């Protein structure tokens, strides 16, 4: 498929970003789009044979290029907070339909000091629940993270699990009265009471966070909020 | 000049019911029409491609029709399932443009709510302080008609309802989570701003 | 494949001394596209000469029209000079007002 | 009558003399209306007929961005053709393309075209069904297989049956006064004695549009084809054409020779004779 | 555009 890099990016107001798109091998045309919650998917430009053949309505600071191997890049100059969005590319050839990449999730921040990793905690099933329903629900909470660049997963006995799982589609603002407000995400895993009542069964809640890169600077007392996994665990109880 | 419209922009449907998603476009001279789904924190997933008004593309329970003259397309979802919940986007490409050049509609957020056969609404208490200052309350097994409202208090955090599927046992359940730092926070008054069932079991 | 240009030298309208006209040189049926075409007045190169944009026929052979505004006289002689890979030397075709 | 829109591309490599040159020209019937040259100081699609000059900046910008993209595509196609034909990078080569649509008096599509050539010979052409291709050699079969897999005929068909026809229909209306009004030929017969007993009878046709014409000499009603010195139809330089048919006749029976002029601009075919 | 937008090479 089409591959886009980076998957996640944090940049500061006024600086520049360059995003890359490798179309499917043999595809010759690439289009770029910006998706924001409030403006939907908006077209930036189409490249074919290294040329900006079609252009949308974004200003000059949104620019691009395409190389002889059909790989394309787009660049945003003087980043504004409003530029935080999912940037998608799609490729095609001849009479085919569009094939989209997975996007670059860009967050433009007021300062790198607003960036925080999550804190993860697992909460074990209520004995009242186990007695009333013969089921056990584990709750995982990821809190204090910013920006919303996280992937939460459940792992039972070393294997990623999806049955009996449900995570919030959108996270909670810890202080809705703030733009730089940190976030909170919850997720649940429900198993049978018999499965929870077995200490051999291991349960882990993992939260992959995407933060600052190597080149990013850090002048704070707390640990640098780089890309990292934060987890919490619990084991079955007889 | 090409404008793509999806009305309604949101739909909340009980599981099992057949549903239709609508798409209209102002310029009929299109080459392709594509339907996509978009899951939270994800990019686009192509569902179906349609190019002929006389033909009808199908992909399991998904079916799509096209009428270029009228500037219309419909996406049919037979026997909707909770896993169908997502934003559905329709997009059209003009003739003499790359297939990657699309005009997108605004999307329809589809929510297919589970059929709770035997509801048993309850609020349960989960693990006190050890690695976190919080105390978690779990409102669960309530029927899908039940709506969960956000807390009035700034130090109490409530998530929206969420559907889990224990596929192995053909069992589905709704749930919402409430948590706070404050000592006065209790399961009994956690979901006070929400209309919860009368028979809610409070252990 | 190489094709030799056909050359036609003529005026836009029937010639009349002292009256404004256009001197044309139409080169066609040639391949490859590189061609040197010059219009001549008494054997000297006319500097004010324009040409049509390179196009071609159904058989892929190219054609071009070279033209200049002129006022013909009975003493003045005009010709078209053409060179292409298919010609060992430039070919001069003289304007004969009756064809 | 029937009408056509055609675009003609010529892409020519010139190793050691810079990037390959790309020239595009557009025509409606026998009238050129647009030009693009990659060698211009500021390459752009530019008007060549009065009726297209009115088009707005969105038109000129769109065609220019497309022509710049096509110029680079044909530079890459020139490199690909060298690999397909196992040719060296030292030689100069040419790709040519001809494409467009034909419409009837009703403005409906009669036929779509998309033909290419490499070094003056057929390379690949879209068939009349607009869903298959004709490759003319084994190198073009590599392009055929690639284009069949990438659904190119469907993409071409959508253009040829849509915007090609739609734009041709707009040009024919905007320029109806010159494009849809046939200019009949101004004809005359000249006499030039070539010997004591022979003379040349030249049957001229001037300022006619469109270029399609038929000139035929006749000795007492009999069509003389072998004794006719027929020149190729040539442009006058003002969007009209010229053509002549000369015959060698015995000095005396010049008036037994009649020229038959056939052209769309004439309600009935004309008959000419030398009038001393 | 009035001209064909090409979508592939040779
Ligand atoms: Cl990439
Ligand atoms: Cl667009
Ligand atoms: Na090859």
């Amino acid at each position: 498929g089409v591959t886009q890099t980076p998957r996640y990016l944090i940049k500061t107001r006024g600086q520049q970003v360059t995003l890359s798109c490798s179309p499917i091998s043999g595809h010759r045309s690439v289009s770029w789009y910006q998706q924001t919650p409030g403006q939907g998917l908006q077209f930036l430009f189409e490249y074919f044979s290294e040329t900006q053949r079609n252009k949308g309505n974004f200003p000059g600071r949104f620019s691009g290029r395409q190389f002889s191997n059909s790989r394309s890049e787009m660049n945003v100059s003087t980043l504004e907070l409003g530029d935080s969005a999912l940037y998608l590319c799609a490729s095609s050839v001849g009479g085919t339909e569009a094939f989209f990449g997975q996007g670059t999730r860009l967050t433009v921040v007021e300062d790198l000091k607003n960036v925080f990793p999550p804190e993860v905690a697992v909460f074990e099933p209520s004995e009242a629940e186990i007695s009333h329903t013969q089921k056990a629900t584990l709750v995982c909470l990821a809190t204090g993270f910013y920006p919303d660049h996280v992937e939460l997963s459940w792992w039972v006995n070393g294997k990623e699990v999806h049955s009996g799982v449900c995570t919030d589609p959108q996270p909670l603002k810890e202080q809705p009265a703030l733009n730089d407000s940190r976030y909170a995400l919850s997720s649940r895993l429900r198993v049978s009471a018999t499965f929870w009542q077995n200490p051999r069964n291991h349960f882990r809640c993992q939260v992959q966070f995407y933060g600052l890169s190597e080149n990013d600077e850090w002048t704070q007392d707390r640990a640098k909020p780089v890309t990292q996994i934060v987890s919490a665990e619990a084991w079955g109880r007889a | 000049k090409q404008e793509v419209t999806q009305i309604p922009a949101a739909l909340s449907v009980p599981e099992g019911e057949n549903l239709v998603l609508n798409c209209s476009f102002t310029d009929s001279a299109i080459y392709n029409l594509q339907w996509f789904r978009q899951d939270p924190g994800k990019g686009l997933t192509s569902l179906l491609l349609i190019q002929s008004s006389q033909r009808e593309q199908t992909s399991g329970r998904l079916n799509a029709s096209l009428d270029k003259s009228s500037g219309r397309s419909t996406l049919y979802i037979a026997a909707s399932q909770p896993g169908d919940s997502a934003t559905y986007l329709c997009a059209v490409t003009l003739n003499n443009n790359a297939g990657n050049m699309l005009t997108f509609g605004g999307g329809t957020r589809l929510m297919v709510k589970p059929n709770i056969q035997n509801p048993d609404p309850a609020v349960y208490q989960l693990r006190d302080s050890k690695s976190s200052d919080k105390s978690v309350c779990l409102f669960t097994d309530f029927d899908s008609q039940t709506n969960v409202s956000q807390s009035k208090d700034s130090d109490v955090y409530i998530t929206d309802k969420c559907v889990l599927d224990m596929r192995s046992m053909d069992f589905k359940s709704n749930s919402a989570v409430a948590w706070s730092n404050k000592s006065d926070f209790a399961c009994a008054n956690a979901f006070n701003n929400s209309i919860i069932p009368e028979d809610t079991f409070f252990p | 494949i190489q094709r030799t240009p056909k050359i036609q030298v003529y005026s836009r309208h029937p010639a009349e001394n002292g009256k404004s006209n256009f001197l044309n040189c139409y080169v066609s049926g040639f391949h490859p596209s590189d061609i040197e075409v010059d219009l001549l007045k008494n054997g000297e190169r006319i500097e004010k000469v324009e040409h049509s944009d390179l196009s071609f026929s159904k058989d892929w052979s190219f054609y071009l029209l070279y033209y200049t505004e002129f006022t013909p006289t009975e003493k003045d002689e005009y010709a078209c000079r053409v060179n292409h890979v298919t010609l060992s030397q430039p070919k001069i075709v003289k304007w004969d007002r009756d064809m | 009558g029937s009408h056509s829109m055609r675009y003609f591309y010529t892409a020519m490599s010139r190793p050691g003399r810079g990037e390959p040159r790309f020239i595009a020209v557009g025509y409606v019937d026998d009238t050129q209306f647009v030009r693009f040259d990659s060698d211009a100081a500021s390459p752009r699609m530019a008007p060549r007929a009065p009726w297209i000059e009115q088009e707005g900046p969105e038109y000129w910008d769109g065609e220019t961005r497309n022509m710049k993209a096509s110029a680079q595509t044909y530079r890459e196609n020139l490199r690909i053709a060298l690999r397909y034909y196992n040719q060296s990078e030292a030689g100069s080569h040419i790709i040519q393309v001809m494409y467009g649509c034909d419409v009837g008096p009703d403005g409906r599509l009669l036929r779509g075209h998309d033909q290419s050539a490499y070094d003056g010979k057929d390379y690949i052409a879209l068939n009349e069904d607009l869903s298959s291709w004709t490759a003319a050699d084994t190198a073009a079969q590599i392009t055929q297989r690639k284009w069949e897999a990438a659904r190119v005929a469907e993409q071409l068909r959508a253009y040829l049956e849509g915007l090609c026809v739609e734009w041709l229909r707009r040009y024919l209306e905007n320029g109806k006064e010159t494009l849809q009004r046939a200019d009949p030929p101004k004809t005359h017969v000249t006499h030039h004695p070539i010997s004591d007993h022979e003379a040349t009878l030249r049957c001229w046709a001037l300022g006619f549009y469109p270029a399609e014409i038929t000139l035929t000499w006749q000795r007492d009603g009999e069509d003389q084809t072998q004794d006719t010195e027929l020149v190729e139809t040539r442009p006058a330089g003002d969007r009209t054409f010229q053509k002549w048919a000369a015959v060698v006749v015995p000095s005396g029976e010049e008036q037994r020779y009649t020229c038959h002029v056939q052209h769309e601009g004439l309600p009935k075919p004309l008959t000419l004779r030398w009038e001393p | 555009t009035s001209t064909l937008q090409e979508q592939i090479g040779w």
